[PDB]
């Protein structure tokens, strides 16, 4: 009780399409965000800048973490006769499964399905299986994901480098912290 | 009308009344232009300066209201979509329920039952048409001798050029496949 | 209103069986046809038509 | 089409071959409708003259 | 406009092929019909000479 | 069954079958306590 | 065999099997749903497998 199978794989389906729909809108959206970071390095508002670029590495790991999903939608998918079929986990899908059921509280803001899929996935195998999931003590879980979706600022560096390839071409002109190139 | 097809109606109006307002403005930007030079030819300075003030007020009312009307466009256009594909997915539900009902009324077992009877019934019209022809031919026997029928094709044949002998009683593989049954 | 009606689930729901629905009318005409293609066999020698 | 060609080809025949036959019918029953009005006029003809 | 040209392509052999299937039943119920009513007519002319 | 379908028709999520206020645990967990 | 594999699919398959498990009775069925039987062709059997 509680698990259906049409459940999972009919969700598992929209999350893809969902997914495939939101990397292309932010891609795009990207690039209308860097034409205003060139903007304001023309005004010479560098110290903004800075701030600005937080919010297009944020998108861009996202759009990122979106790929890794739909990999892992599209896996559960092909792979779907051995969920129905077992009642163990098997191990070429624990990476898969896990990471769905941690990541759908990060994303279920934007992927609204991507909640249903994580609790047919806990219906499946069990709550305790799910609680060890979302704090990843299963260590299981993609590290890369768990990087691009982690609440921290970007390193100066990462911040400074992309200000330069931005300036770069757009053909601003830019100097760099210098402190931070140091750092580095 | 459907609510939505009002708000479409209402969206696509404010639109147009936008695009009005600045057409309005521009006819009145080249209005103020002409009365700032007849103000500097008679040399009153101060009303040459609030018709150059009305023109550049003009002037950008007018880009105000274009950029808006192209805003309200860009979502009439898109209400435009969600009024077509809920009208296709009304019809494609209404479609679904219509053919639900006509495959259970007529399903696959009725249809080779019924396609069955047909032919079954259309053999016996075939051997009901020949024995009516057998008895008019016989019945009229007498208005159509043998003999004059190939006496008048072998006439017709002889005037045509063709060698074929009227009077007398004028597939490999059939033949080979015939063999094949015997010999076993 | 309409997208808790119809969300994506029920959407899923009735394309798959419009789909599904419309192999059921292909096996159908075939066999129709097939019927008649039977019923005229000796009017269409296959031969002659060759 | 060349089906289409070949299979009317061979429904004229058939139709061609069944107007044959409904004509001799409709001939021969023409003799009987115009024998019936002969011999009620010859009878008619027979009672007057009695 | 290259996925419609090959779509209306296909639909219209689809179409043409159905046309040809229905026209030889419609052919076939027109024997039918017309035997019907020769096979009426003889009844009567059968009842009327009797 | 009925509410189930009923739900399904109007998109509602909540399973009918099943049987379906923290300052009210909080002050029981406090009498428990003491 | 393969109807409950299929039945999703081919629903007309359904009726053959239970027709055939009418004719030689029930447990025949059983016995060939599992290969219990021995005699289900083994390349179909591959070819729908659950397996990656």
């Amino acid at each position: 009780s509680g698990f259906k199978a049409e459940r999972l794989r009919v969700n598992l389906r929209l999350v893809i399409n969902r997914l495939k729909l939101l990397e292309k809108k932010k891609t795009e959206l990207a690039q209308k965000a860097r034409k205003e970071i060139a903007d304001y390095l023309a005004a010479g508002k560098d110290e903004r800048a800075r701030i600005r670029v937080e919010h297009i590495i944020r998108e861009d790991y996202l759009v990122e973490a979106m790929e890794i999903l739909e990999l892992y939608c599209d896996l559960l998918l092909a792979r779907f006769g051995l969920i129905q079929s077992m009642k163990e986990l098997d191990s070429g899908l624990a990476e898969s499964v896990s990471t769905l059921i941690w990541a759908a509280p990060r994303l279920q803001s934007e992927v609204a399905e991507l909640k249903i899929v994580a609790d047919q996935l806990c219906a499946k195998y069990s709550k305790e299986y799910g609680k060890l999931c979302r704090t990843n003590q299963i260590g299981t879980v993609n590290d890369r994901l768990m990087h691009k979706l982690s609440v921290e600022a970007p390193p100066k560096i990462l911040v400074e480098r992309y200000l330069i390839e931005i300036a770069k071409n757009y053909n601003v002109p830019y100097e760099p912290d210098s402190v931070v190139m140091a750092e580095a | 009308m459907s609510n939505m097809e009002k708000h479409l109606f209402n969206l696509k109006f404010a639109a147009k009344e936008l695009s009005r307002s600045a057409k309005k403005c521009d006819k009145e930007e080249k209005a103020e232009k002409a009365k700032i030079k007849k103000a500097i030819q008679k040399g009153n300075m101060e009303v040459a300066r609030i018709h150059a003030e009305n023109a550049i007020r003009q002037k950008n009312q007018a880009v105000n209201f274009l950029r808006m009307s192209a805003r309200v466009d860009a979502v009439a256009a898109r209400v435009q979509t969600a009024v077509t594909m809920g009208k296709v997915t009304k019809s494609m539900a209404g479609v679904v329920k219509s053919m639900d009902a006509t495959l259970k009324t007529m399903n696959l077992e009725k249809i080779s039952a019924l396609m069955d009877k047909f032919e079954h019934q259309f053999e016996t019209l075939d051997v009901q048409t020949q024995q009516m022809e057998d008895t008019v031919s016989s019945t009229t026997t007498l208005t159509t001798p043998q003999n004059q029928v190939d006496m008048l094709l072998q006439e017709m044949a002889d005037e045509a050029g063709l060698d074929l002998n009227m009077e007398l009683p004028q597939d490999e593989l059939s033949q080979r496949l015939a063999r094949l049954r015997d010999q076993v």
